[PDB]
């Protein structure tokens, strides 16, 4: 019927059972334990024993404890109502408002979806970052990657393209968190109540998202299979509803790095440099059951750090295989102050064809590459010359070069809480002959700085406005300033007369609810009977 | 040779019995003629069958637990972090050469606690609970549980509150919060207690000044230090009267492995207290890298696989549930928090090392301090263009806040001046005028060692190189004329930008003019 958990090793626990052994990727729950705990079989030991991975704490599980069979996949109850719900991976509420009002639960562990029901019909999906939808342009519902260091800023953009494209849709989408901040989480779950994407009271049913959040505080059991939680009620309104749901999931990385915590403790020789043996079906198997078929559309939107801009490493190294559209974050762009620092030349879509959007859109890409792989190998050897006898034919693919990187820059919506300056949602067609007039020379008459952080072609002919205006200010020193006391200022004493009483008081408050109870001063131990009793005195 | 074999052979069918009548009548006289050679059968205790140099592998235990704290027969105290098929692997707290084959193991049920509260602000412990300060045991303290996940994410706000450090190389380059995780990562020898040390005795003397409600309380783990440099910070802190708002769990590196592993897991335990009873709390992990060698050790006597540079698999979770129950919670549980500093050596500048992987991907914000530039005269030794922060706006102070656009973004320009001094060019007043603004502003951002400057004096210091006041003084000099603007200013300025809080016009007036007033002395 049921067994016992054997064997304890840290986050994976043997259990062992008495004929009628579970299937591989099946349930398990343990009793008496402070919170409901499953484990997921990996592997059959050989004498009658499964082989787990915890998707909680295991610091507490005692030596044959009492073990139930599910006989069935982890179960999360998909649903409409699981919209505006901040989701665990084992299906729980962890916003605390009542159970989900949700049903028809599922196995979340299945199969890819099969070669014949494959869509090849591509849809060019707009953002409104100018260095996305100009250089590699994202499919509708196709594969979004984002590569880039810890610190070059990559979960910026991915609630910007939140912004984006996940509020001007209508439909359903769904936040898949694995393995990043709370701090990042707990964020974003404020700036979608206020934006109105979530809704509280009762008005649950309307709102558009679903937070699946497996951050990093959970042991691997949990931050690797958040990944697939998040995306099965992504499948679920694929082929029971229809719509587009766009799947935001964060840290792919730390989904193949919370498999690879344990995979050597499951009894498997580390792989490459002491990653994971079995990432390729485990990330593969992730990637393929992202796809858009012909009875729905899913639009995967995937956020991964890499460690240190090394794209050696093998696991990111099996991503770039599995993205169609790669956002990829150089440090260096934004060790210049460009934001986004998103490569011209590492990040390059599937879109860009002549044969699919248009001679229009692909030659001015081109164009963007030309100038920008001749300005990597040119400010190489600027440092040598410092650009003085190129005798003024590579004078031109230069300045116009320190523009257009300059050109890639936007404010971002989310970011100007910070930032300062208002963010924009640029149009497609506006800033192609925008990107293709700097290319071609109709703006060599502006300065460097005037192309950051603009959008339009009518906001960079204005930053210079402003900007030559502001040469002629700022051209007077001689009196009639701030500085005299003649005007409106008071003394420096008159300030000092108007602020308000702050008590100090030095006791601190610190004795008020503690209960400062007595802890013992011989440790207390327990006997073979099992009662409490002080330790016996003798070595 | 199959299990079902095995259950047919539960089925007796021996067909003769003539040896069982005599054999069970000669066992009881042989078992009690050698009974002084029989160590008793051991259940819900246990007995030692290996033990060695801090891992001992004990038989039985049936009760236990991962992550229960046993004693041994001799009063030392224990961990069992796995627990194997017939035997339970334990970890042993101090030293191990008091433990025999044969020696009792006493289990004592509960999970591992070290005392928490108020009335541990002022003595050092370490990692287990027991004083080393020589005051005697711990009063009006309690248990608490260590080993508890983080706060969740509903039980979260937004920061808001900006932890001034007292350092204008820190609050103006890089934004720190109060729920923010900042990371100090740097060499060996650079300067990465000097910049913890500098945020605490800035907080014990702008502790005698707020009310009760931003009052941020520290507590300093010192992982592996050894001995005499933990005399020494208990030194400083008694010396300024620090040490009445500072607790300090110092697991030595004469110590046991566990101990160290634990010591940043309960020095979050304290801290915890004062972020769930509405204060705010201080917590600096000092050599979070030789933690996590604290945490190589006992894996690799545990028969346990390694990874990377031998460190074990799960060496990220590790330092994950460290720095994640560091938090500033919602409205409904106090508003209070926790500001996390772990520190991270690297190897003589191996930014991909696998402990600093980790740890820069969870933190916040980073502070490079290489070699390189605590050499140059910069002291404390911050890399500007590697570190950035999250929340930037409102985590710095309002009045900065605006003044510190001009200060990044000239500094941004000049770091790329900086490398092309290789032609003598100093062309058409700008490739001279960023080189002379940004060498100004390394020799602004210099301070002294165990020197807490208030935010207050430091955004009008921020404010002597972005307006004029400096447009005609040497490179050589500022570090003397940096005070003199200090002192011969009106000291009642200070107080009321610190009580406004904002660059307002208002105040803006009497900025301009009082910095004029005074006379540099770099001449
Ligand atoms: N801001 C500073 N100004 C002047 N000297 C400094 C400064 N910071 C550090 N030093 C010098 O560096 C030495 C070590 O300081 P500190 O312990 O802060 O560096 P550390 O990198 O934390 O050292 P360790 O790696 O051993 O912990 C001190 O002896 C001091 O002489
Ligand atoms: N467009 C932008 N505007 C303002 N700040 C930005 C922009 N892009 C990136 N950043 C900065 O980059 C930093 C890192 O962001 P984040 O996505 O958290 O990095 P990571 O993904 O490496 O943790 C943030 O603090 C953010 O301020
Ligand atoms: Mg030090």
């Amino acid at each position: 019927d049921a067994g016992y958990v054997s064997q304890v090793i840290g986050p994976v626990v043997d259990v062992r059972f008495d004929g009628e052994l579970p299937s591989i990727l099946s349930s398990l729950e343990v009793e008496g334990h402070s919170v409901r705990l499953v484990l997921e079989v990996a592997q059959h030991m050989g004498d009658n024993t499964v082989r787990c991975i915890a998707m909680d704490s295991t610091d507490g599980l005692v030596r044959g404890q009492k073990v139930v069979d599910t006989g069935s996949p982890i179960k999360v109850p998909v649903g409409r109502g699981t919209l505006g719900r901040i989701m665990n991976v084992i299906g729980e509420p962890v916003d605390e408002q009542g159970p989900i009002d949700a049903a028809d639960i599922w196995s979340i562990h299945r199969e890819a979806p099969e070669f014949t029901e494959q869509s090849t019909e591509q849809e060019i999906l707009v953002t409104g970052i100018k260095v996305v939808d100009l250089l590699a342009p994202y499919q509708r519902g196709g594969k979004i990657g984002l590569f880039g260091g810890a610190g070059v800023g990559k979960t910026v953009l991915i609630m910007e393209l939140i912004n984006n494209v996940a509020k001007a849709h209508g439909g359903f989408s769904v936040f898949a968190g694995v393995g990043e901040r709370t701090r990042e989480g707990n964020d974003l779950y404020r700036e979608m109540i206020e934006s109105g994407v979530i809704k509280l009271g009762a008005e649950r049913g309307n709102s558009k998202c679903t937070l699946v959040y497996g951050q990093m505080n959970e042991p691997p059991g949990a931050r690797a299979r958040v990944a697939l939680t998040g995306l099965t009620v992504a499948e679920y309104f694929r082929d029971i509803e229809g719509q587009d749901v766009l799947l935001f999931v964060d840290n792919i990385f730390r989904f193949t790095q919370a498999n690879s915590e344990v995979s050597a403790l499951l009894g498997r020789i580390p792989s490459a440099v002491g990653y994971q043996p079995t990432l390729a079906t485990d990330l593969g198997g992730l990637q393929e059951r992202i796809t858009t078929t012909t009875k729905g559309s899913i639009t995967s939107v995937q956020a991964v750090y890499v460690p240190a801009d090394d794209l050696t490493d093998p696991a990111p190294a099996t991503t770039f295989a599995h993205l169609d559209a790669t956002t990829v974050l150089s440090r260096s762009i934004a060790e210049l102050g460009i934001y986004p620092a998103v490569d011209p030349l590492d990040s390059t879509s599937r879109m860009l064809n002549p044969n699919v959007i248009g001679a229009e859109h692909y030659n001015v890409a081109r164009g963007v590459q030309k100038v920008l792989q001749d300005y990597k190998n040119l400010q190489d050897i600027i440092a040598i010359l410092g650009m003085d006898e190129l005798s003024e034919e590579d004078k031109l693919t230069v300045a116009r070069a320190r523009k257009i990187q300059r050109f890639l820059s936007q404010p971002f919506q989310v970011a100007e809480v910070f930032t300062g300056t208002p963010g924009k949602y640029v149009d497609l067609a506006d800033t192609i002959s925008g990107f293709q007039g700097v290319l071609t020379g109709k703006y060599d008459d502006l300065p460097e700085m005037a192309f950051y952080m603009v959008g339009d072609i009518k906001e960079v002919k204005e930053k210079a406005d402003k900007m030559a205006k502001d040469i002629a200010s700022r051209k007077e020193a001689d009196n009639k300033k701030v500085s005299e006391e003649l005007k409106d200022i008071p003394s420096l004493d008159k300030l000092v007369s108007e602020i308000k009483e702050v008590v100090i008081e030095e006791d601190d408050g610190l004795e008020e609810d503690f209960k400062a109870e007595a802890l013992s001063s011989e440790t207390v131990v327990l006997n073979e009977e099992g009662k409490s009793v002080p330790l016996p005195k003798k070595n | 040779a199959d299990a079902k074999a095995l259950d047919e052979l539960r089925k007796p069918k021996f067909s003769s019995k003539y040896l069982i009548q005599h054999v069970s009548q000669k066992l009881i006289p042989a078992v009690k003629e050698w009974e002084k050679s029989y160590q008793p059968p051991v259940i819900h205790l246990g007995r030692v069958l290996s033990v060695g140099d801090g891992i001992a592998r004990v038989y039985g235990l049936k009760s236990v637990q991962a992550g229960e704290l046993v004693c041994f027969d001799s009063g030392v105290k224990g961990m069992a972090l796995n627990l194997q098929a017939d035997h339970v692997g334990v970890v042993v707290f101090g030293n191990d050469s008091v433990i025999h084959q044969g020696d009792l193991v006493y289990r004592t049920g509960q999970i591992v606690n070290v005392p928490i509260g108020p009335g541990t602000l002022g003595r050092v412990t370490d990692g287990l609970g027991q004083p080393i300060d020589g005051k005697g045991p711990l009063t009006n303290v309690r248990s608490s549980l260590v080993e508890v996940k983080a706060p969740g994410i509903i039980a979260r706000q937004s920061v808001r509150e900006p932890l001034f450090t007292g350092v204008k190389a820190v609050d103006a380059l890089v934004p720190i919060g109060r729920g923010q995780r900042e990371l100090i990562i740097g060499d060996r020898q650079t300067g990465k207690t000097a910049v913890a040390i500098d945020a605490i005795i800035h907080q014990k003397n702008c502790n005698e000044q707020v009310p009760k409600a931003q009052r941020v309380y520290c507590v300093y783990v010192a992982v592996g230090q050894k001995r005499s440099t933990v005399a020494q910070l208990v030194k400083l802190f008694t010396q300024t009267g620090a040490m009445r708002y500072t607790i300090m769990v110092s697991a030595t590196a004469s110590d046991a492995a566990p101990l160290q592993f634990l010591a940043p897991y309960s020095g979050c335990a304290m801290a915890e207290y004062f972020r769930d009873t509405g204060k705010h709390g201080l917590i600096i992990y000092d050599d979070l890298s030789k933690q996590s060698v604290a945490y190589r050790q006992m894996s690799l006597l545990l028969r346990r696989p390694p990874g990377r540079e031998a460190f074990p698999g799960d060496v990220f979770y590790l330092h994950s549930r460290l720095l994640e129950r560091a938090a500033k919670l919602s409205k409904e549980l106090g508003g209070g928090s926790l500001t996390a500093f772990p520190v991270i050596e690297t190897q003589a500048g191996d930014v991909s090392a696998y402990i600093a992987t980790n740890v820069i991907s969870i933190t916040d914000g980073q502070i490079f301090l290489e070699t390189e530039l605590f050499y140059k005269g910069i002291r404390p030794a911050l890399n500007v263009g590697l570190s950035v922060s999250r929340v930037g706006s409102a985590a710095q102070f309002p009045g900065m806040k605006q003044v510190a656009g001009t200060l990044k973004l000239e500094l941004a320009q000049y770091r790329e001046v900086a490398a092309f001094a290789q032609f003598g060019s100093d062309l058409d007043a700008a490739t001279q005028y960023v080189l002379e603004r940004g060498a100004r502003l390394t020799e602004m951002l210099k301070q002294k060692q165990f020197a807490p400057i208030p935010i207050e004096r430091q955004t009008v210091a921020v404010y002597a190189a972005t307006k004029g006041f400096l447009d005609k003084v040497r490179v050589q000099d500022i570090v003397a004329a940096e005070e003199a603007v200090i002192s011969q200013v009106n000291p009642a300025v200070f107080k009321i930008l610190k009580a406004n809080g904002k660059i307002t016009p208002a105040l803006d007036a009497h900025l301009k003019a009082e910095l004029r007033k005074v006379k540099l002395p770099g001449a």
